[PDB]
RNA sequence: CUUAAUUGCGAUAACGAACGAGACCUUAACCUACUAAAUAGUGGUGCUAGCAUUUGCUGGUUAUCCACUUCUUAGAGGGACUAUCGGUUUCAAGCCGAUGGAAGUUUGAGGCAAUAACAGGUCUGUGAUGCCCUUAGACGUUCUGGGCCGCACGCGCGCUACACUGACGGAGCCAGCGAGUCUAACCUUGGCCGAGAGGUCUUGGUAAUCUUGUGAAACUCCGUCGUGCUGGGGAUAGAGCAUUGUAAUUAUUGCUCUUCAACGAGGAAUUCCUAGUAAGCGCAAGUCAUCAGCUUGCGUUGAUUACGUCCCUGCCCUUUGUACACA
């Protein structure tokens, strides 16, 4: 199919998955379907990213931080504490490097990567401190249209790095089994601990 | 980290001139432990000594360790161009000296007790004890002194 | 020619500074207000226009 | 020959001077093949405004730009403006508007900042501080 | 689950002696002709989900 | 070393049974797999490498995932 | 933070001084007004005069 | 000898934006009324002349910072300066600051 | 299809071209081989006992088809990492001065050396007499 | 009642006004448009060298011809004014929810910023300012240099780590701000010498040419290790080498080798900060003969938690109380 005459020739196996429809190049990020529970309308796939370097302002108008792409949010959310401040172009290989370990373990291409994480391992809620006085019993103030994504993604990628330092385990290779353990997991990672200490306030005290 | 069949012929923990040897670490850290032995000639204990380098430190055997005694005692018989040396043209005869493990402070205080008695400015800051090589010592004196 | 362009086109500005005291530092009673700014090559045309164009 | 074409792109340090000559499909920055884009990750942000009207659109034209400057990505999505302005620069004029509304509707629903001349700039740093909004230490004593 | 889906049709603002907690309404998705005054976190836009956790209770004063 | 980093020399058959139905393993895993560690973490991919059970599915510097090939 | 100015007093006295039956939603005469009636001291004076005289002339088609 | 022209780079040092254009156009009209072929006026780009200083005369108080700038505008022309432009400077169209130097480059 | 060396890799190229010719035979180890720290502040020399001669000399040969000219004052100002610089923040200061000038005695045998007027380097087509002729067989080996 | 605003709607013994705020001006916010670029360079260029045999790549012929701006450009103008529709609101000021976007914080940050003052502080920017010892003992100049660094022991601004994103070497060599030589001298590429610092032969540019794409880190790609005051740390101390200056002693420094201090995320307290931003890194200019761990200006990846409250400090505006007015 349609090569071209030039002095820099072109391979074969890839861009026929691109010239036909506006989707991914080699991997089948294709026609697989979503498991959409509550948090309705939080899929930026169709039309997605491929890696997370999409140009566009996203953060000062807080009503459009939800149109920051939902696949980019887990990439947005890793690197702190005097070691990797800047060097956020380490987070662009992590994408295919956690679309590396996900290939051996439950591919579920990105109509299924992020929509499965917040359901049974993260919040459907928040518990913020406006707590009256003396000893702040926090109001268990539940889900907003922006409280399903921000701390549900950008702190569970942080508390699950606490074994990625002082010994062998790499930040790019800690992510082997935390997304799946955010998809379906019994806390071999940081799944329960943002619904353990904040939910003892949140169950029957309100 | 090469193809290895490490039996008991490999050297275990033994004193080799005041250091119980870490044999299991690499051959660059086979000896580089003693005062007088910095980490800088971890290359130039075994640079062109015809001993293999990608092996760990079970090599440089019991009498290939004899060269280690005289390669660092005599710095010139193996043709380093003498820029890799700690004390030359000292007080007496004006030639080279590689100050070994006993000879670390054996000779530097001879250059200090050279000078406790010859009145100089860096004399009265060592036996008193004072920061002689360029530090303001007002604000030095708070947590370090 | 031994005097650069960028760093010494401001060098003419001393002849707005050395000059606009030189007219009126002994002569602070003169009445200067800014002459018609003018130049020719090799020589500078001089006109006086002030309170005291008569006594000095 | 033909005078150079003032379709044209800008960015931080990578001026995407969208030249177009009579070409045959060279995907370069005037010097590098299609397998040698290759940071293994940033491969496609150069391309994908290319692969939108078809595979080639290379019958008469190539992509002829050269760029000095740059950061690490700041050329990769700079000349993708020039790779989008290096195609449609003559299809406005020579072929017609119904070849733009019923055939360059490819060039409508995948504008991820293509013809946008940029509007996001880091601000100059202040005075009286290291950072752009950060300040020094007070220590009221 | 004792939770119920709820459109927050009309927005108020938010309250508190610190700034966080919020006055909102709910208009449910199931069992209409029934409404209870509840709360929500924060940056809420119009007519979107409030999954609860309580069944039927109340929390009003926001200091 | 002290606890399963360098060789564990008596146990040379364990490298020859390297995937005990145990899919996820890398350089980043083998240190506390009671086998070779990040010092000599590659000698299971030195020993059984070219044609056999192990085939390369990863790339990155110093750290390489491997897998019993289907 | 989007409110009037101190040259909105005269952006409504010379606006209707002789010039009501023009200036619809059409933006062309919403500058070709202000090069003749006003001698332009800033290109922003189109932005400070005619930036409101269509919404204010939405108020005339109401009542 | 006479009116074979010797390809002199017409140029004019100033600082302003249209005051040089008051004086540079005394050549721009005067080179094209008798209609030479022209590939001409090159805007010498704007140069800033930053100086930093503390605003205060004594180093007490809040050490606030005041900054400094200029814009060096200049034009140089890639043409033949005719004989009726080269010594026209020496008794007309010269102004303090407008020191019309005329550099030479032909081949 | 018509080949340029600008249509050829330069990352694993030296891994497959200049290290394919690793044992051409003429060693050129002029006494300052592997005794010097090879960068003026970098505390360590190469400790592999293999290479870093074609990595410094033969890096230039296809580097110089990508440009006009270089010299050793752009070789020392090319490769300096973090400097062993006190209790103070680090920099990039230059690499070694006389050591990487060994290519101005090593390249002299090849013919990729041409010395130009107007200073600097000239590259003749002798690089095309060992790289454009290997553009017929080792470019089709990296599918 | 809104607003960043005594800015504005309006109610009115107030009417008209005038500052301050906004306007005002830079700079990052663009132009299929031309009078213009050999103080940048593209298309064919007279073309050549290989390879591939398809005007396909490198180099120039300081004019081979040019079309000459589309990168710095302004000669000026334009385009985004919450715009536009639903929800609000007295139907007005207003304010939200989606859309289109070069262009929806007040276009982002700055540019002098009012009334009134403050025993704020500079006679240390002046041989401005009444006041002395003034001068020939002088509480000052010429000059050898001390001393401004002196240390018992306190307090701030900053730098480096407190320990497996820890330490080490090589393939791509990427920025941005600016700066730069005169009667001698800065920037200094290219080549020989030296392992470094540098020595020397040279070259270009009094300025978009040239040093420079400042060939920066951090990174892109790989090989090495093993958690111990490790090869974390480089304080301290010793001995050699080149430079700046007339001279480095109390080491101005940069380089080589040896020695390898404390500590293992800091108590009462306390500094800054709502998106290209914190927080890591690095580049040029200032003083510069020599010396940056500091400042002025600039790049490179781009998180957290909060887009709301008066709770602690503060701050304006009313009502109130006052024996207070140096408040």
């Amino acid at each position: 199919f349609t090569p071209v005459v030039l002095a820099t020739p072109i391979p074969e196996e890839v861009q026929q998955a691109q010239t036909e429809i506006k989707l991914f190049n080699k991997w089948s990020f294709e026609e697989v379907e979503v498991k959409d529970a509550s948090l309705v309308d939080y899929v930026q796939v169709r039309q997605p990213i491929f890696v997370a370097h999409t140009a566009g302002r996203y953060a000062n108008k807080r009503f459009r931080k939800a149109q920051c792409p939902i696949i980019e949010r887990l990439t947005n959310s890793l690197m702190m504490n005097g070691r990797n401040n800047g060097k956020k172009l380490k987070a662009v290989r992590i994408i295919k490097h956690t679309l590396d370990i996900i290939n051996v373990l439950t591919d579920q291409n990105p109509i299924q990567v992020v929509v499965d994480a917040i359901t049974n391992t993260g919040p459907r809620e928040d518990t913020t401190r406006v707590g009256g006085g003396g000893a702040a019993r926090r109001q268990a103030v539940d889900v907003s249209p922006l409280r399903r994504v921000n701390q549900a993604i950008a702190l569970l990628t942080i508390g699950a790095r606490e074994a990625a330092f002082r010994n062998i385990k790499t930040i790019a290779e800690t992510l082997a089994e935390e997304l799946i353990n955010a998809a379906k997991g019994s806390s071999t990672s940081y799944a329960i601990k943002k619904k353990d200490e904040l939910e003892r306030v949140a169950k029957s005290n309100r | 980290s090469l193809v290895v069949q490490e039996q008991g012929s490999f050297q275990h923990i033994l004193r080799l001139l005041n250091t119980n040897v870490d044999g299991n670490i690499k051959i660059v850290y086979a000896l580089t432990t003693i005062k007088g032995v910095g980490r800088r000639y971890s290359n130039l204990v075994c640079k062109k000594a015809d001993v293999d380098l990608h092996k760990r430190a079970g090599e440089l055997t019991q009498e290939e360790l004899e060269r280690i005694v005289q390669i660092m005692q005599n710095p010139t018989h193996y043709k380093i161009p003498a820029w890799f040396l700690n004390r030359q043209n000292d007080i007496t005869d004006g030639k080279d000296y590689h100050t070994l493990a006993n000879n670390v402070e054996s000779k530097l205080r001879d250059d200090l007790e050279r000078l406790k008695k010859i009145r100089a400015h860096r004399g009265i800051r060592h036996f008193w004890g004072l920061r002689v090589r360029g530090q303001h010592t007002k604000t030095t004196g708070r947590r370090r002194a | 020619a031994l005097i650069s362009k960028k760093r010494k086109l401001v060098a003419d500005g001393v002849f707005y500074a050395e000059l606009n005291e030189f007219f009126t530092r002994e002569l602070a009673e003169e009445g200067y207000s800014g002459v018609e700014v003018r130049v020719t090559p090799t020589k500078t045309e001089v006109i006086i226009r002030a309170t005291r164009t008569q006594d000095v | 020959a033909v005078p150079s074409v003032q379709t044209f792109g800008k960015k931080k340090s990578a001026t995407a001077v969208a030249h177009v000559k009579a070409g045959k499909g060279l995907i370069k920055v005037n010097g590098s093949p299609i397998t040698l884009v290759e940071p293994e990750i940033l491969r496609f942000k150069v391309y994908e405004p290319l692969l939108l009207v078809g595979l080639d659109k290379f019958s008469n034209i190539d992509i002829r730009v050269r760029v000095t400057g740059g950061g690490h990505v700041s050329q990769v999505y700079a000349i993708r403006q020039a790779i989008a302005k290096g195609l449609v620069a003559y299809h406005q004029k020579y072929v017609d508007e119904q070849s733009k509304n019923e055939l360059k509707k490819a060039f409508t629903s995948y504008d991820r900042t293509l013809l946008i001349a940029d509007s996001r700039r880091p601000e100059p740093k202040k005075f009286g501080g290291k950072g752009a909004r950060s300040r020094f230490q007070k220590s009221y004593r | 689950t004792p939770v119920t889906l709820a459109k927050v049709i009309k927005v108020l603002g938010r309250t508190g002696s610190r700034g966080g907690v919020t006055q909102v309404r709910v208009e449910f998705l199931e069992d209409t002709s029934r409404t209870i005054v509840r709360n929500v976190k924060g940056p809420v836009r119009e007519n979107d989900i409030l999954v609860l956790m309580e069944s039927e209770r109340e929390a009003r004063r926001l200091r | 070393a002290q606890h399963a980093v360098i060789l564990d020399q008596e146990k040379y058959d364990r490298i020859l049974k390297e995937v005990p139905t145990y899919r996820y393993v890398s350089v980043s895993v083998l240190v506390d797999r009671l086998k070779i560690g990040g010092s000599l973490a590659r000698i299971a991919l030195r020993h059984l490498e070219k044609e056999g059970i192990i085939k390369p599915i990863s790339k990155h510097s110093k750290q390489a995932i491997y897998t019993r090939a289907t | 933070g989007r409110v009037r100015t101190k040259t909105v007093k005269r952006a409504s006295k010379a606006l209707i001084e002789r010039y009501y039956p023009k200036l619809t939603l059409d933006f062309q005469t919403n500058k070709r007004l202000c090069d003749e009636i006003a001698t332009i001291q800033s290109k922003r004076l189109r932005n400070k005069i005619a930036g409101y005289t269509t919404h204010l002339m939405k108020r005339i088609q109401k009542g | 000898q006479q009116q074979q022209i010797i390809k002199i780079r017409i140029t004019l040092t100033s600082t302003k934006v249209k005051q040089l254009e008051n004086v540079s156009s005394n050549i721009v009209k005067n080179a094209e009324q008798h209609n030479l072929v022209k590939k001409g006026p090159v805007r010498l780009p704007t140069k800033v002349l930053k100086i930093s200083t503390r605003k205060t005369p004594n180093g007490e108080g809040s050490k606030t910072w005041e900054t400094y700038e200029m814009r060096i505008h200049k034009r140089y022309i890639d043409l033949e300066a005719p004989v009726q432009i080269v010594k026209r400077i020496t008794q007309i169209t010269i102004e303090p600051g407008v020191d019309v130097e005329v550099v030479v480059a032909s081949n | 299809p018509g080949v340029s060396v600008r249509d050829v890799a330069a990352q694993d190229f030296i891994n497959a071209y200049a290290s394919f010719l690793q044992r051409q035979g003429k060693l050129e180890v002029p006494g300052y081989v592997d005794i010097v720290k090879t960068s003026s502040g970098n505390e360590m020399p190469p400790q592999d006992a293999e290479g870093w001669f074609y990595k410094r000399a033969a890096s230039v040969a296809r580097h110089i088809y990508m440009r006009k000219q270089v010299g050793v004052g752009k070789l020392n100002k090319l490769y300096g990492g973090a400097k062993s610089r006190g209790v103070r923040p680090y920099k990039h200061i230059d690499a070694s001065g006389s050591i990487n000038r060994k290519v101005l005695q090593a390249l002299e045998k090849i013919g990729i050396v041409e010395i130009s007027p107007k200073g600097g380097r000239r590259i003749s087509e002798n690089g095309q007499r060992d790289l454009d002729r290997i553009a017929a067989q080792t470019l089709e080996e990296d599918e």
